[PDB]
RNA sequence: AAAAUUC
RNA sequence: GCCCGGAUAGCUCAGUCGGUAGAGCAGGGGAUUGAAAAUCCCCGUGUCCUUGGUUCGAUUCCGAGUCCGGGCACCA
RNA sequence: CCGAGGGUAGGGCCCGUGACUGGGGCGGUCGUAACAAGGUAGCUGUACCGGAAGGUGCGGCUGGA
RNA sequence: AGCGCCGGCCAACUCCGUGCCAGCAGCCGCGGUAAUACGGAGGGCGCGAGCGUUACCCGGAUUCACUGGGCGUAAAGGGC
RNA sequence: GCUAGUUGGUGGGGUAAUGGCCCACCAAGGCGACGACGGGUAGCCGGUCUGAGAGGAUGGCCGGCCACAGGGGCACUGAGACACGGGCCCCACUCCUACGGGAGGCAGCAGUUAGGAAUCUUCCGCAAUGGGCGCAAGCCUGACGGAGCGACGCCGCUUG
RNA sequence: CGAUGUCGGCUCGUCGCAUCCUGGGGCUGAAGAAGGUCCCAAGGGUUGGGCUGUUCGCCCAUUAAAGCGGCACGCGAGCUG
RNA sequence: CCUAAGGUAGCGAAAUUCCUUGUCGGGUAAGUUCCGACCUGCACGAAAAGCGUAACGACCGGAGCGCUGUCUCGGCGAGGG
């Protein structure tokens, strides 16, 4: 069936029932002199667009247009602190214009010990989200205090996974007390810890407290 | 010679009744801090209705100390308390009066809001 | 003009309400692509645009260079752009007179059928909101219905305003022509655009001209708070 | 003086 | 790590003392029932854990592995 | 002297709330206690027991032959 | 000249649209392809610078019963 | 279940004046299921709405009494007040300040703001009626007489 | 083994550099300010507190920084237990 | 399948819990301890009694007030050496 939302894109209906989506493509002009046009039009080729023409204003000559369709998403990221630092802070651009996309929609979902966060969840191109995701997973590890077992962390969508995190554990402890050494009351203490480092993941739920404006802000 | 562990009596109508010292913000390991250095603290008595609720920590400007305090003229002055007005990083006041007298020594540290905020700067 | 970028919400809409924008250029900086792109916002839409040359009283600066500059490199006239410097009493003198010439006065029939849009609003009126634009056509004031033009909804004056540099003051009715402010009750801040404000209600311009107006989801998503 | 449930 | 024991039908389990392997419940075909059970009739089905060896011949005897279960890993 | 009131301490009633935990009302699993002698007549105070209705003992009632 | 209504209570009925949707509702209850009950139109009834709705009081409620009620089996005789 | 100025006595204090109204001594009393004590709510009547009536419900306008004048306490002047537009002190809050200190009180009429579903003109006049002071003339009188706004109610009239 | 007393603390240190800070550098995917990486560098400095016997670690509040090893895992004829 | 029969009430991370600082809550600026809960009880459990219990205790935990030379961080003074 059809379906019109919602703004915080992860509840999409699964891929199982989905074969349209939109990415409200606009396309805007870019008075730029001179070239930039060079640095610019590739950099419009990772945020995808299109291109119609557009044209030269008179000079100054480094007088030059650009109209191109580009989706949302892609054109905000991609476009300000780079759409100058690009251009050397000459030049613009204003999108007005709102046309629809039939494209691609991929969204991949974020998960910490398997533990799906919602939060996490992002919204991006096939080839960017796969690019992204790496980033996003091993972003983290600096952000998830440490639960008592070897701690997953991935991120996927529909199934498949595009990037992997893994949380270290440890909680060791115990062989810190053996001295005299048979080999084997070393092994007794890390039998124990071997149930429980197994136990605990099966009932495991585990959490982390704000300090998501790092993980998946970025 | 506030130091952390003290409890110095809060004189502005924050909502702190009485807050405890836990750091004097004074470089590496400064000793003690005393009128207009400044402290963090936790809130330990709190009106009900505040802002500042119990339990919170907050940064503070001393005001007056039981401990005298010398004056390049080679004078001094030493309070029956010591107090402190509760303030944010712009090192400015959130509450709205303030109580009791304040150390002129506040002044030349900036401390302008209190300063005229007070009923009298001795 | 907010000051920055500011992404056009104040640098465009409002550039509406002008009949002459002035143009500060420094003599000590040069001329700054801020500087540039401004000017073909302005540019664009049609004014005077009477051109500065400044600092001059900074030693150092480079004066004349600048004017030549823009010269070439903005297209101003050379010689029609003036000259001043702030710090100093300055080429101001000349600036208000120069602006009032270079710049004609606003036209339109002010007891003509509302037609009011306002470059831009007050902030907060956490306790009511107040609006600012020109009615251009028309005029608007107590005892008013005001309808907005793209659903209504339709708000009645309790004043306008017209408010002196001291601050924003009386005034019986908003006049055509005039630049002034009025109220009120709005308060919902999503449906206004700048070229959108009625109106009385009980006859509206056919059409706005605009400058509208405001987007659809979704930004954000969450704002959350931590603690 | 009835072993046998349910819609 | 060392020690004993286990692994056979879909699940849970017997079993040979070396030649063609069973149970119970599930599953299936029928019957009874207006219908669903319960009941009755008939039916299977296995590479008897993997590797190598002994043997005419191995689920069975022999050696190793994997996994599972039980015990020990003490004096510091 | 009294004294508005401020402060110290110990109580009392109320409201809000709380990890968790009872039950209650409204929208598949196990049985089948009641309504016909409902397939062990039912109900009942009480006791003990049971996954669940419930069973059983003691005594009672007919609103049971 | 407007506003409320037109299954029953309750004065005022036909067509079209919709198909247990959209919707109506005080209560009965309506709506699952011929709907006097939903939405519109014609027609009709009411009242008219008003006509409806919400909230609240008395009323109907002899439904706290003094006027003016009850307790074998309907709630209700105290175990004596 | 409640009560130590608690209930009565005496002698004082005080007031215009009775009284534990307050103070000293004396006696052990005073109140309560005919509901004390505590708690909740509320300004009270004339009235008003409903209802066959009994009853129920209600106290806006107006008239009468009471009580309050930012929250508290105190007295002074006085025939009379513990005094809304007088006084003192504390508390909150607003303003001034030369920082020493000060001024404030719309629950008067207009009016502003906040809260709310919601609630009026910074009008006119002392011509009447009434009040105060004055020999009078007059002066004061946002009481009051009227106007204004709102379909808010009633009543009357139009749209033939 | 006709005896070389254990973890942790305290106290007192002193030393290594495979530098945590501070000083001098090169490269940068170093615009600036901030980083990153390697090189030279051991002069000095390297905080207070919650939990636990703890060492360790976690955590709080700060800091230029909260270095890491050796010295019978320094130090019980110096203490603590 | 097995057994002689398979742990009931009550209690439960406990003077029992290994994994372990299990988890959630409370207290603290911060709590491996303490207190409340949950029940995955490695390995509670009913006269080697089970679950509670007012009063008691030079018993052993955790918290707060008061006060302090315990401590920041030490100083001076008296007597016996
Ligand atoms: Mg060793
Ligand atoms: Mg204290
Ligand atoms: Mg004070
Ligand atoms: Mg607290
Ligand atoms: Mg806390
Ligand atoms: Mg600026
Ligand atoms: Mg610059
Ligand atoms: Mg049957
Ligand atoms: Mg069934
Ligand atoms: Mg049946
Ligand atoms: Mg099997
Ligand atoms: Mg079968
Ligand atoms: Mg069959
Ligand atoms: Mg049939
Ligand atoms: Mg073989
Ligand atoms: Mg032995
Ligand atoms: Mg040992
Ligand atoms: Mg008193
Ligand atoms: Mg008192
Ligand atoms: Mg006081
Ligand atoms: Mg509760
Ligand atoms: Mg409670
Ligand atoms: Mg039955
Ligand atoms: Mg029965
Ligand atoms: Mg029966
Ligand atoms: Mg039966
Ligand atoms: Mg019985
Ligand atoms: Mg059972
Ligand atoms: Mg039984
Ligand atoms: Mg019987
Ligand atoms: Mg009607
Ligand atoms: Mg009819
Ligand atoms: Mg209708
Ligand atoms: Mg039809
Ligand atoms: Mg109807
Ligand atoms: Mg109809
Ligand atoms: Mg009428
Ligand atoms: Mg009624
Ligand atoms: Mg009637
Ligand atoms: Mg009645
Ligand atoms: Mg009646
Ligand atoms: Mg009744
Ligand atoms: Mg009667
Ligand atoms: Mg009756
Ligand atoms: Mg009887
Ligand atoms: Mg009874
Ligand atoms: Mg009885
Ligand atoms: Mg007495
Ligand atoms: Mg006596
Ligand atoms: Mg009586
Ligand atoms: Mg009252
Ligand atoms: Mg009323
Ligand atoms: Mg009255
Ligand atoms: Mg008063
Ligand atoms: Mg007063
Ligand atoms: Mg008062
Ligand atoms: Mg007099
Ligand atoms: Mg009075
Ligand atoms: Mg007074
Ligand atoms: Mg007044
Ligand atoms: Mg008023
Ligand atoms: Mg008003
Ligand atoms: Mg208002
Ligand atoms: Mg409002
Ligand atoms: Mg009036
Ligand atoms: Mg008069
Ligand atoms: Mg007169
Ligand atoms: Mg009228
Ligand atoms: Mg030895
Ligand atoms: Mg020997
Ligand atoms: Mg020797
Ligand atoms: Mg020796
Ligand atoms: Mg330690
Ligand atoms: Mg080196
Ligand atoms: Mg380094
Ligand atoms: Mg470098
Ligand atoms: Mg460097
Ligand atoms: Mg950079
Ligand atoms: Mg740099
Ligand atoms: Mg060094
Ligand atoms: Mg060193
Ligand atoms: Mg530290
Ligand atoms: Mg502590
Ligand atoms: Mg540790
Ligand atoms: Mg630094
Ligand atoms: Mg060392
Ligand atoms: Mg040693
Ligand atoms: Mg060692
Ligand atoms: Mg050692
Ligand atoms: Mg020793
Ligand atoms: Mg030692
Ligand atoms: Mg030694
Ligand atoms: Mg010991
Ligand atoms: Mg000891
Ligand atoms: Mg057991
Ligand atoms: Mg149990
Ligand atoms: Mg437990
Ligand atoms: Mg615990
Ligand atoms: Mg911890
Ligand atoms: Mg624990
Ligand atoms: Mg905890
Ligand atoms: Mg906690
Ligand atoms: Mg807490
Ligand atoms: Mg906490
Ligand atoms: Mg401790
Ligand atoms: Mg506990
Ligand atoms: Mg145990
Ligand atoms: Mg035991
Ligand atoms: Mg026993
Ligand atoms: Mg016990
Ligand atoms: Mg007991
Ligand atoms: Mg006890
Ligand atoms: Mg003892
Ligand atoms: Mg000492
Ligand atoms: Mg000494
Ligand atoms: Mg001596």
């Amino acid at each position: 069936g059809e379906e019109v939302e919602v703004h915080n894109p992860a509840d999409l209906p699964d891929p199982t029932r989905i074969e349209e989506i939109l990415e409200p493509y606009v396309k805007l002009t870019i008075f730029t002199p001179e070239e930039y046009v060079g640095s610019l039009m590739q950099l419009l080729q990772e945020k995808r667009g299109r291109l119609v023409n557009m044209n030269y204003l008179p000079g100054a000559q480094k007088r030059v247009e650009l109209v191109y369709e580009a989706p949302f998403a892609e054109i905000l990221y991609d476009f300000h602190d780079r759409l100058k630092s690009v251009s050397r802070g000459y030049a613009s651009m204003d999108y007005e214009q709102a046309g629809y996309r039939p494209g691609d929609l991929v969204k991949v979902n974020v998960l910490v010990h398997g533990e799906v966060v919602d939060a996490l969840t992002f919204i991006a191109h096939r080839e960017k989200a796969y690019t992204m995701a790496r980033a996003i997973v091993d972003k983290l590890a600096e952000v998830i205090p440490r639960q008592l077992f070897e701690v997953p962390i991935q991120a996927a969508i529909g199934g498949k996974i595009i990037a992997r995190a893994t949380v270290k554990a440890l909680r060791k402890d115990v062989l810190a007390k053996c001295y005299g050494g048979d080999v084997t009351r070393k092994k007794k203490l890390l039998e124990k810890q071997k149930e429980g480092k197994k136990r605990l993941k099966a009932i495991g739920k585990v959490e982390v407290p704000q300090e998501a404006f790092l993980a998946v802000l970025s | 010679m506030i130091q952390p562990q003290t409890y110095l009596e809060v004189a502005d109508n924050t909502g702190a009744r009485k807050i405890m010292c836990i750091r004097v913000l004074k470089g590496s390991n400064a000793k003690y801090a005393t009128v207009g250095d400044v402290i963090v603290a936790s809130v330990k008595e709190a009106i009900p209705r505040g802002a500042v609720k119990e339990g919170d920590v907050v940064k503070a400007v001393v005001v007056r100390t039981k401990k005298e305090i010398k004056r390049p003229d080679g004078s001094a002055i030493r309070f029956d308390d010591n107090a402190a007005v509760i303030i944010n990083n712009q090192l400015e006041p959130r509450g709205t009066r303030v109580f009791g007298p304040v150390a002129r020594e506040l002044r030349e540290k900036g401390f302008m809001k209190i300063v005229s905020l007070a009923p009298e700067v001795l | 003009t907010p000051g920055h970028v500011d992404f056009t919400y104040e640098v465009s809409r409002a550039l509406a309400a002008v009949e002459g924008v002035l143009l500060v250029v420094d003599a000590s900086q040069g001329v700054e692509a801020e500087t540039l792109a401004k000017f073909y916002m302005a540019l664009e839409h049609g004014h005077v645009i009477i051109p500065v040359i400044n600092k001059i009283d900074l030693p150092n600066a480079r004066p004349l260079e600048v004017a030549l500059e823009v010269e070439e490199v903005l297209g101003l006239p050379a010689d029609e752009a003036i000259f001043a410097s702030g710090k100093t009493g300055e080429g101001v003198e000349e600036i208000l007179e120069a602006i009032v010439q270079r710049i004609p006065p606003p036209k339109g029939d002010p007891e003509a059928p509302l037609k009011a849009l306002i470059f831009d609003s007050v902030y907060d009126a956490y306790q009511g909101v107040i609006p600012y634009l020109r009615l251009f056509e028309g005029r608007v004031r107590p005892g008013d219905r005001i309808r907005i033009y793209s659903t209504g909804k339709e708000f009645t004056v309790d004043k306008v305003g017209v408010f002196t540099p001291q601050g924003l003051v009386a005034t019986e009715a908003l006049e055509a022509g005039e630049v002034g402010w009025l109220v009120a009750a709005i308060r919902d801040i999503h449906d206004v655009q700048v070229g959108d404000t009625i109106t009385l209600a009980d006859r509206p311009t056919p059409s706005p001209y605009p400058g509208f107006r405001p987007a659809k989801p979704v930004v954000f998503a969450g704002l959350y708070p931590v603690d």
